[PDB]
């Protein structure tokens, strides 16, 4: 019966892990939407037949969206710890009554995590031509990381049910 | 269409009929209530010996 | 022991089945709310990523 | 025309069929209502012990 | 009462037979629809005033439908046994508490 | 009456065996569910028209489910003994007041 | 025995009649869904085969 009480202690750690990953997933969805918008803005700014006045407007829109991404990524903290800021490399929760762990790797989805390198803009109509590909790569890697996070969340739910 | 057929087949294999289970549950609950009373009746035997002494 | 006063497995198993039904209900309600099967990254990682990029 | 084709393709990938979800929702609601009653039945066991003492 | 329990055992065999035949019937309906389409394609391809390019298209349609028929027929299995593939000649289920059988002949489609 | 007391001792061994097998059965049910999911993931990953990015996601799902299976199987122990880990080959409980045994073979899952 | 606690035929016969009603309901619902009497090969083999070939 001592072991059953210990399992009662394990379930709390699993639930806290659930909450943390849920917060990370919400932030990630917002970030992917913003990345799609940024790709569209960068594509529009690469047109060579634009005025000097439209280029500046598109550049300001791009800057605004990037700052939005940073704000969204830095606030996905639950209980002071996060798997989306890049502060730590992994989080381990309790999985067994003997001290065994359930490991969740950290999936950084901040600007530095996806290679966007904060304070990154385009100054000419040729820099946006490469920013298109940069944002395509950023969106791909962000979606990969979020898929991994979803798999981890499903695993946590399944193990919680089995422990009960 | 094939997946629907297979799901229906498995359901036909392992499903129950709750209309019959309701009747069986009622009868068994009554029988258990009667069994507790019968055990209570059986316990009170041999209590009449004390009057002889 | 068929007459124990400290525990009963019938309540435990009934609870487990009720929780399973509640989880399935949650999944169906999510499908109805968002109008789509693969809405988040938990439903299906591969298809969700493909749809986002496309 | 191409953008319309791509939008239709993604919709074909990730969309649901609400006609089936309605039937599944009805069956699951009935099953949950039955599960609460079954749990209520299971709770009332062992209440007949007190009559023995 | 032993015999009544045995009948309780018979009912399961009858239900399994029901499921198997239902799967076979679904496959058969699909196959009949495909056969109607194949007849129409073959009739269209017999016209003597067609080009070399229409004949090939009709031939490809015919081939596609035939492969569809084979795929549909080979997958009508329940519990690993089937009455539509031609693997066995008949299936016998329980019909009586004394061991008597209910025989269903195989109808290869 | 000595023999009746010995039977009173036998019943405890039988009850402990009941508990051990119940734990094993619960773990086995979980494992079968996980195996069904793994089969579906492996079937999905065999599609030749997938990207390099979907294959990795399906591979990670498969790995996660396999680790789940191992965790579930290794924890089905009651009183330190198990019939699902593969640590022992069989478990024998008391069946008669003369020392006779009831044998349960080990089913490694 | 008019007071037996182990069995009662009234419940059995009520169940049988309810099952018969359910079967008839299934047949009528199938007719409404497909819009025709002979829809499958179970309804009528001869007429179904004739209609298919025609």
């Amino acid at each position: 019966s001592a072991t059953a009480a210990s399992m009662n202690a394990v379930k709390d750690s699993l639930q806290r892990g659930q909450s943390t990953i849920d917060v990370a997933l919400a932030a990630g969805d917002t970030i992917t939407d913003l990345l799609g918008k940024m790709k569209e803005k960068a594509l529009a700014a690469s047109d060579c037949s634009l005025n000097t006045a439209s280029f500046n407007a598109l550049k300001s829109d791009f800057d605004s969206l990037r700052d939005q991404i940073e704000k969204a990524a830095t606030s996905a903290k639950f209980n002071g710890v996060s798997i989306a800021d890049g502060s730590t490399t992994k989080l381990t929760f309790l999985a067994n009554s003997d001290g065994s762990g359930f490991t969740v790797n950290a999936k950084t989805i901040s600007l530095a995590g996806i290679g966007l390198t904060t304070t990154s803009t385009f100054t000419t109509a040729a820099a946006a031509k490469t920013m298109i590909g940069t944002i395509d790569t950023a969106l791909q890697t962000a979606t990969n990381k979020l898929a991994s996070l979803g798999t981890s969340s499903v695993g946590l739910d399944t193990h919680l049910t089995f422990v009960g | 269409k094939l997946q629907d057929s297979l799901d229906a087949g498995v359901g036909n294999l392992v499903d129950a009929d709750l209309a019959k289970e309701s009747a069986k549950l009622q009868s068994l609950q009554t029988k258990q209530q009667l069994g507790v009373q019968a055990l209570s009746i059986a316990n009170q035997s041999s209590s009449s010996i004390l009057s002889l002494f | 022991a068929l007459n124990s006063i400290n525990t009963n497995a019938g309540a435990m198993i009934a609870l487990q089945n009720l929780n399973g039904t509640n989880s399935e209900l949650t999944t169906v309600q999510q499908r109805i709310n968002t109008g789509k099967k693969i809405a988040s990254a938990k439903d299906n990682g591969a298809i969700w990523a493909t749809a986002k990029n496309q």
